[PDB]
């Protein structure tokens, strides 16, 4: 799961339960920032047309 | 009534998967969420480059 | 539910194709509409009212 979550990018050499769960906050920020762009990149393109 | 039960709570609610679901389902949910990433930045791109 | 989430998809992405086309169908007349302003009206035609 942290492997999925992080990659296997980060060289730590411990990895936590504390870790894991702010790794997976971190995925579905990610997706929440993604849509949020895309919504802005809607109003643009809806203003431009206008 | 494990100990990791709370840590484990908290990594669904961040992940969105109910509790009511299997475990076995946890690791398909999270790929498929890289995969909805994947998507929606490929998206962003293609709109960015239309604008 | 998976056949309507693919649906969904598939009417988004011709969505944002209908999208990425439209503002060029625009800017094709906007440009056609300046030709007939700027090079028929304020220049060709009035010269040709002005002799």
């Amino acid at each position: 799961l942290y492997q999925l979550l992080d990659g296997d990018n980060t060289q730590k050499l411990f990895r936590t339960y504390d870790g894991l769960e702010s790794v997976a906050q971190k995925l579905s920020q990610d997706i929440a920032s993604m849509r949020d762009q895309l919504e802005v990149s809607e109003q643009e393109h809806s203003l431009l047309l206008s | 009534h494990a100990p990791y039960y709370g840590i484990f709570k908290g990594i669904y609610e961040s992940v969105r998967l109910p509790l009511y679901k299997a475990p076995e389902s946890v690791l398909s949910h999270v790929a498929d969420m890289k995969k909805q990433l994947f998507f929606l930045r490929s998206q962003l791109s293609s709109r960015s480059e239309a604008i | 539910l998976q056949n309507e989430q693919e649906k969904h998809q598939e009417m988004r992405a011709l969505l944002e194709k209908q999208q990425e086309i439209y503002p060029h169908v625009l800017l094709r007349c906007l440009s056609l509409l300046r030709q007939a302003a700027s090079e028929l009206r304020l220049r060709a035609q009035s010269d040709i009212d002005r002799i």
